């Protein structure tokens, strides 16, 4: 009810509950949350980058080819990666509404 | 080279360093493989109505 501006306004009620009557040795009451948000993009926005950081030098990528591994390899797996940026920025402010109807205004353009 | 009566003193005076000569020597030979990527991405959720 507080934390509205964090939950996802087409996926209604949010939780998962279990609960186990048995604690750990030692403790009274716990809990262990799970969450999947689109917060933790920021992970693959810096690490796609630290790795294009070193494509664009192609710096240390002689010990992986090393193994007998393809200079493609690694640009497949960063452009994997990006989609899944795509992934997260896609249900970030995600609306589920009617199509052709519409198209958006906001409220002034002008900074 | 005229001088004096009799036996003159013998003098060879070749130097054996090389010259100045066309080693130049610092060029750029290696720049390290670096290739730029202009990169693009377009949003693909579920689009019903």
């Amino acid at each position: 009810n507080k934390n509205s501006s964090y939950f996802v306004e087409w996926i209604p009620n949010n939780v998962k509950t279990a609960v186990c009557d048995i604690p750990p040795r030692g403790l009274k009451m716990s809990a262990t949350f799970i969450g999947n948000s689109t917060a933790i993009q920021e992970l693959f926005k810096r690490i796609s980058e630290q790795f294009t950081a070193m494509f664009r030098r192609k710096a240390f990528l002689h010990w992986y080819t090393g193994e007998g591994m393809d200079e493609m390899e690694f640009t497949e797996a960063e452009s994997n990666m990006n989609d899944l940026v795509s992934e997260y920025q896609q249900y970030q402010d995600a609306t589920a509404d009617e199509q052709g109807e519409f198209e958006e205004e906001g409220e002034e353009d002008e900074a | 080279s005229p001088g004096t009566p009799g036996s003159r003193s013998r003098t060879p005076s070749l130097p054996t360093p090389p010259t100045r000569e066309p080693k130049k020597v610092a060029v750029v030979r290696t720049p390290p493989k670096s290739p730029s990527s202009a990169k693009s991405r377009l949003q693909t959720a579920p689009v019903p109505m």
